[PDB]
C-alpha cells in the first residue's frame, strides 16, 4: 500500500511503551547517573520471562 | 443520683446494651423516695426510652425489637395516669415498630399508575406516624422517625413521574431538556427514557440545527462551558454517553433571540446556559428579557402565596420546574462568584435579586428536606444550619440582608415541628407537682427553648 | 450540659473542615470565642489547663480534661487567625483581585477526597516556598493527617503553587503525560521552508 | 489554552535550538517539572519529643536538603529569549507582534536587513482566528483538581475570573511591535 | 557480662532500624504513585 506523509501525524509511542513515568521510575535504579533508563531492557526481561 | 440521671437525660444509651436485669438493678439501687424517683417507679420504661438511641446500630427494627422484648420482661417483672403508662408505653412502641416494619415493606414494594399507589402508601405511612406522633419527646422514637422520614423523602424525591413535564407549547429543545433533566436526576428504574430520546432525536433532525452555532465561535461563548455535557449527549443520540474525549460539537446558541423562538420561558431552569449568562450580567442591553422576568415574578409570587401529603405535593411541584438540590446549589454558587458591580439594566438587576432569593430559598428548602423530620432534632440542627447559612450564603453583603425573611419564613412554614401545651398537659395530667419539672427539663434540653411554664 | 457543648464543638469542627462557614472569618472567630467562654463557664461551675492530648472527634471520650478542650479551642483560634492573616497577605501581594468580599465562598457540593490525591498534593507542596526550613508531621484537631512546619501553619496554607494551571498540570502527572491529546487521536508552512532556504543561501 | 495541532505546527516551524532535543513544548514543560521535583529532596527522621509544646502528637520530623557546574536547563531557558516566547505571549495576551530574522549588517550598520518572516495585526485572518480559538475555560481544572482545599479553590476561581477578564480585553498599543531574532538558534 | 551501655546501644540500633525501615517505605510510596496507602500494602507470612 502507500501512505501520504503530510496527512499522517507522528506520535511518540515510546511514551506508552518505555518512556512512561512508572516504568522509568521502576528502572531508574542503577549504579551511576550516567546509565540511561532501563525500561528498554525491562520490557525485554518481562517478555523473555 | 440526680446528677447521674440528668446526665442520662442529656446523653443517650444503646438498645442492645440495656437489659431487663440492668433496668431492675437501676431501679432497685435508685433511692425509693424522691421527686423524680416516683416517676421512675411509675414510668421507668417511657423515661428510659426518652433518651435511648438506636441510630448507631444502623438497623432500627431489630435493635428496637430487642429493646422492646427486654422492656417486656421488665414489665412482666413490674393508676396515676391513664394517658401515659409503662404498659401503654410498650403498646405504643410495638405499634411504632409495626409502622417501622411497614415503611420498609412499602419502600420494597413500590421500588420493586404508580403515582396513585405512591400517594396511598405514603398516606398510610402518614396515618402510621400520626398513631406514633404523641410521644415525640423520646430520643429513640426521635431518631426512628428521623431515619424513616429521611428514607421516605429521599425515595419520593427520586421516584417522580414524567407526566407533568409535557406541554403543547413545549418545543423540541424544551422536551429534550426536560427528559435530559429527568435522566440526570432520575435513572433508578425508568430505563426507557434513553430509548425515547433515541426515537425523538430522529424526529427533530431539521429542528436541531436551528438553535446551534458554527464550530469555531461557539466554544468561546459564555455559559457553553456548563452546558457542553448536555449538548454532547444530546447530539450523540445516547444519554449514557460520556464526554471524556473533549470533542467539539455544534455549540447551542444561548442568545435570547434564538432561545425565545426555540424555547419556552417557563422551563428555563433545565437550561444552565441562560442561568450562567444571567448571573454573569454579560447580557446585551438590547436583549429582550421580559419572558424570564415575568416567569420569575409569577413563580416567586405563586410559591410565596402558599401536612405530609401537602409537603410531598409542594415537593413534586417545585422539582417539576427542574429545581434539583445539586443543580440549585451549583447554579447558586456563581451568584456569590459573580461580581456585585457591573453594567446591566434595572430590570436585569431586579430579576437577578429575585433569582438570588429563589436559589437561596430552594437550596435551603431542599437541604432541610434532606434532613427533615417533625422532631425537635430537626430544629436543633436547623439552628446550626441557619448559623452556617448566615456565615456562607449571606456573607458580609449588605444587600443580602433583605432577602433573609423569605428563606426562614418558608422553611419554618413547610417544616414546622408542632408541639402543643395541651399535649404536654395530657402527658402530665396525672403527673404530680414533683414530676413535671424534670419532664420540662428533658424537653428543654432536647428542644433547646423555654416553650412554656 | 458538657456533652451538648462538646457535640457543638465537634459540629463546629466538622463545619470548618467541610467549609460550611465560607470566608466569614469574623463569624468563626465569634463562634469559637463564645465556645471558649462557655467552656470556661463550665469549668467555673464545675481549673483550666494548657496540657493534655487533643479530643478525638472520631472517638469521643469522657476522660478528656477541660484543658484538652481549651487547647482545642486555642488551636481552632490559631487556625482561623493564621488563615485570615494569609488571606490578608495574599490580598496585599496580589493586585488582580479587588476585595475579599468579591471573592466567593465555595460549597462542599463538589466533594471528592481520594487519599492518594490528599497525600500527593501535600508531598508536592512540601518543597515550595514556606516560611520555615524544616518540616514535621502531626494529626490535626479535625482528626485527619495534617502536615505543618514547626510553626504549625498548614502546608496547604503556607505553601501555594501561585496558579491554578500550575497545580492542575503538576497533579496531572499520572502515567502518560497527556490523555486528552491521545483521546482526540491527532509539517511546516511552506513560507518558513522558503525563508529557511533563502536565509541559508544568503548566509 | 491553545489547540494541540496549532501548537505542534508552531513548535515544528520555529524549533528552538536548545529545545530541538525534544519534540513538543509540552514535553519541555513536564521535563522542567521533573527537574524541579528532582531539585527538591525529602528526608524523614525521628524526634525525641513525641508532642509539640502546643501538644499535637508528632509522629516524625522531615527535613528538606537542597545540596548540590554546567548551566541548568530551566535557567538557560529563562535567560534565552526566543521567537517562541514573544509569539506565545502575543497570542495568549491578544496583542500583535512582528517577528523577523536578522540577515546581516550593511553600510557599517546604517541599514539592517530584516527579512519579512511573518506579521501579526488585526488585518490578517490567521491572527483573528487564533485569537478567537482560545478556550478561556479553566473551571474544568477546578473540577479535575479538587484536593479538599476550598480556600485555595475560591482564590483560584477569583484569579481565573480576573485573568479571563484581562485576556478578553487586552490593551492596544497601535499595533507596532518589532522583534529581531537569529535563525540558526532562534 | 554485657554492660548497660551495650543495652543502650542495642536500643538505639533497634530504634534506628525501625525508623530507617519506616522512612524507606515512606520514600517508596512518595516516589511511586502505584501504591496509595500503607494499608493496602500486604504483609507476608514467615512460614516460608
Amino acid at each position: 500500500f502507500c501512505i501520504t506523509p503530510t496527512q499522517w501525524p507522528a506520535m511518540q509511542l515510546n511514551k506508552l511503551f518505555w518512556e512512561n513515568k512508572l516504568v522509568q521510575q521502576l528502572c531508574q535504579v542503577g549504579p551511576q547517573k550516567s546509565t540511561p533508563p532501563l525500561g528498554k531492557l525491562w520490557l525485554y526481561a518481562m517478555a523473555t520471562l | 443520683a440526680l446528677n447521674t440521671v440528668s446526665q442520662l437525660e442529656i446523653g443517650a444509651v444503646d438498645a442492645q446494651d440495656v437489659t431487663a436485669s440492668a433496668v431492675r438493678a437501676f431501679v432497685g439501687a435508685l433511692p425509693s423516695s424522691g421527686y423524680h424517683f416516683g416517676f421512675v417507679r411509675q414510668n421507668v420504661v417511657f423515661y428510659l426510652l426518652s433518651h435511648a438511641t438506636v441510630q448507631t446500630a444502623r438497623d432500627p427494627l431489630y435493635a428496637a425489637e430487642q429493646l422492646h422484648e427486654q422492656l417486656d420482661r421488665f414489665l412482666r417483672h413490674q393508676d396515676r395516669l391513664p394517658f401515659y403508662h409503662n404498659g401503654a408505653t410498650l403498646t405504643a412502641f410495638q405499634k411504632l415498630l409495626q409502622t417501622l416494619r411497614e415503611i420498609q415493606t412499602v419502600i420494597a414494594e413500590q421500588s420493586g399508575g404508580q403515582q396513585p399507589l405512591v400517594r396511598r402508601v405514603i398516606t398510610q405511612l402518614e396515618t402510621a406516624a400520626t398513631e406514633a406522633r404523641p410521644y415525640v419527646n423520646c430520643r429513640a422514637v426521635a431518631e426512628l422517625l428521623d431515619l424513616t422520614y429521611q428514607r421516605l423523602i429521599y425515595w419520593a424525591c427520586t421516584l417522580m413521574p414524567y407526566v407533568l413535564f409535557r406541554r403543547d407549547t413545549d418545543t423540541e429543545l424544551d422536551t429534550v431538556l426536560l427528559m435530559h433533566f429527568f435522566y440526570t436526576h432520575y435513572r433508578s428504574v425508568n430505563g426507557d427514557l434513553a430509548v425515547e430520546f433515541q426515537n425523538y432525536v430522529k424526529n427533530s433532525v431539521r429542528h436541531m440545527s436551528s438553535f446551534v452555532s458554527s464550530d469555531i465561535d461557539g466554544d468561546q461563548k459564555p455559559g457553553a462551558e456548563h452546558m457542553r455535557d448536555v449538548s454532547y449527549k444530546l447530539f450523540v443520540g445516547n444519554l449514557q454517553a460520556r464526554d471524556a474525549s473533549g470533542l467539539m460539537f455544534p455549540i447551542i446558541s444561548t442568545r435570547i433571540s434564538t432561545v425565545n423562538l426555540y424555547l419556552s420561558p417557563e422551563r428555563m431552569f433545565f437550561h444552565p446556559g441562560l442561568i450562567s449568562r444571567l448571573l454573569s450580567e454579560e447580557v446585551s442591553p438590547r436583549a429582550n428579557l421580559d419572558a424570564y422576568a415575568r416567569v420569575c415574578d409569577r413563580v416567586l409570587e405563586d410559591h410565596l402565596h402558599t401536612r405530609l401529603l401537602d409537603l410531598t405535593q409542594m415537593v413534586m411541584r417545585l422539582v417539576e420546574l427542574g429545581f434539583n438540590h445539586d443543580t440549585c446549589a451549583a447554579y447558586a454558587q456563581m451568584a456569590l462568584i459573580q461580581p456585585a458591580s457591573q453594567k446591566s439594566s434595572l430590570f436585569v438587576s431586579e430579576i437577578r435579586e429575585k433569582l438570588i432569593q429563589i436559589i437561596y430559598n430552594f437550596y435551603t428548602f431542599f437541604m432541610c428536606l434532606y434532613v427533615y423530620s417533625p422532631t425537635f432534632l430537626f430544629d436543633h440542627r436547623r439552628r446550626l444550619i441557619l448559623e452556617q447559612h448566615r456565615s456562607t450564603l449571606i456573607g458580609s453583603k449588605e444587600e443580602l440582608q433583605h432577602v433573609w425573611s423569605n428563606v426562614t419564613l418558608n422553611v419554618n412554614t413547610h417544616f414546622a415541628v408542632q408541639y402543643t401545651e395541651e399535649d404536654f398537659e395530657a402527658h402530665t395530667k396525672g403527673a404530680t407537682e414533683a414530676e413535671r419539672e424534670y419532664l420540662y427539663r428533658d424537653l428543654h434540653s432536647k428542644w433547646g427553648v423555654h416553650l412554656f411554664t | 450540659l458538657q456533652e451538648t457543648l462538646a457535640t457543638e464543638y465537634f459540629a463546629l469542627l466538622h463545619g470548618i473542615q467541610t467549609f460550611s462557614y465560607g470566608l466569614d472569618f469574623r463569624s468563626q472567630l465569634e463562634k469559637i470565642r463564645d465556645l471558649r467562654t462557655r467552656f470556661a463557664e463550665l469549668a467555673k461551675r464545675r481549673r483550666l489547663s494548657n496540657e493534655g492530648v487533643l479530643p478525638n472527634p472520631r472517638k469521643p471520650q469522657a476522660t478528656t480534661s477541660l484543658g484538652a478542650f481549651t487547647r482545642g479551642l486555642n488551636a481552632l483560634e490559631r487556625h482561623v487567625q493564621l488563615g485570615h492573616q494569609y488571606l490578608l497577605n495574599k490580598l496585599n501581594g496580589s493586585s488582580l483581585v479587588y476585595r475579599l468580599e468579591d471573592i466567593p465562598s465555595v460549597l462542599p457540593a463538589t466533594h471528592e477526597t481520594d487519599p492518594a490525591l490528599i497525600m500527593r498534593d501535600r508531598l508536592r507542596r512540601l518543597c515550595f516556598a514556606r516560611h520555615h526550613d524544616t518540616f514535621l508531621e502531626v494529626v490535626d484537631v479535625f482528626g485527619m493527617r495534617q502536615i505543618v512546619t514547626q510553626a504549625g501553619e498548614p502546608i496547604h496554607l503556607v505553601t501555594d503553587y501561585g496558579n491554578v494551571a500550575f497545580k492542575y498540570l503538576a497533579l496531572r502527572d499520572d502515567g502518560r503525560p497527556l490523555a486528552w491529546r491521545r483521546r482526540c487521536s491527532g509539517v511546516v508552512t511552506t513560507r518558513y521552508k522558503a525563508i529557511t532556504v533563502a536565509v541559508a543561501v544568503c548566509q | 489554552v491553545f489547540p494541540q495541532d496549532m501548537l505542534q505546527c508552531l513548535w515544528l516551524e520555529l524549533k528552538p535550538q536548545y529545545a530541538e532535543t525534544y519534540a513538543s513544548v509540552s514535553e519541555l514543560v513536564q521535563t522542567l517539572f521533573q527537574i524541579f521535583t528532582q531539585q527538591c529532596e525529602m528526608v524523614t527522621e525521628g524526634y525525641t519529643q513525641p508532642q509539640l509544646p502546643t501538644g499535637e502528637p508528632v509522629l516524625q520530623m522531615i527535613r528538606v536538603p537542597r545540596q548540590d557546574t554546567e548551566p541548568g536547563l530551566l535557567d538557560v531557558f529563562i535567560q534565552t529569549e526566543t521567537a517562541l516566547d514573544y509569539a506565545l505571549g502575543s497570542w495568549l495576551f491578544g496583542i500583535p507582534v512582528c517577528l523577523g530574522v536578522h540577515v546581516a549588517d550593511l553600510l557599517k550598520g546604517q541599514r539592517i536587513l530584516v527579512a519579512r518572516h511573518l506579521e501579526y495585526t488585526s488585518r490578517d485572518r490567521d491572527f483573528l482566528r487564533i485569537q478567537r480559538s482560545r478556550d478561556l475555560n479553566l473551571s474544568q481544572l477546578l473540577q479535575d483538581t479538587w484536593t479538599e482545599t476550598p480556600l485555595e479553590h475560591c482564590w483560584l476561581q477569583a484569579q481565573i475570573r480576573r485573568l479571563r477578564d484581562y485576556l478578553r480585553f487586552p490593551t492596544r498599543l497601535e499595533f507596532i511591535p518589532l522583534v529581531i531574532y537569529n535563525a540558526q538558534d532562534h
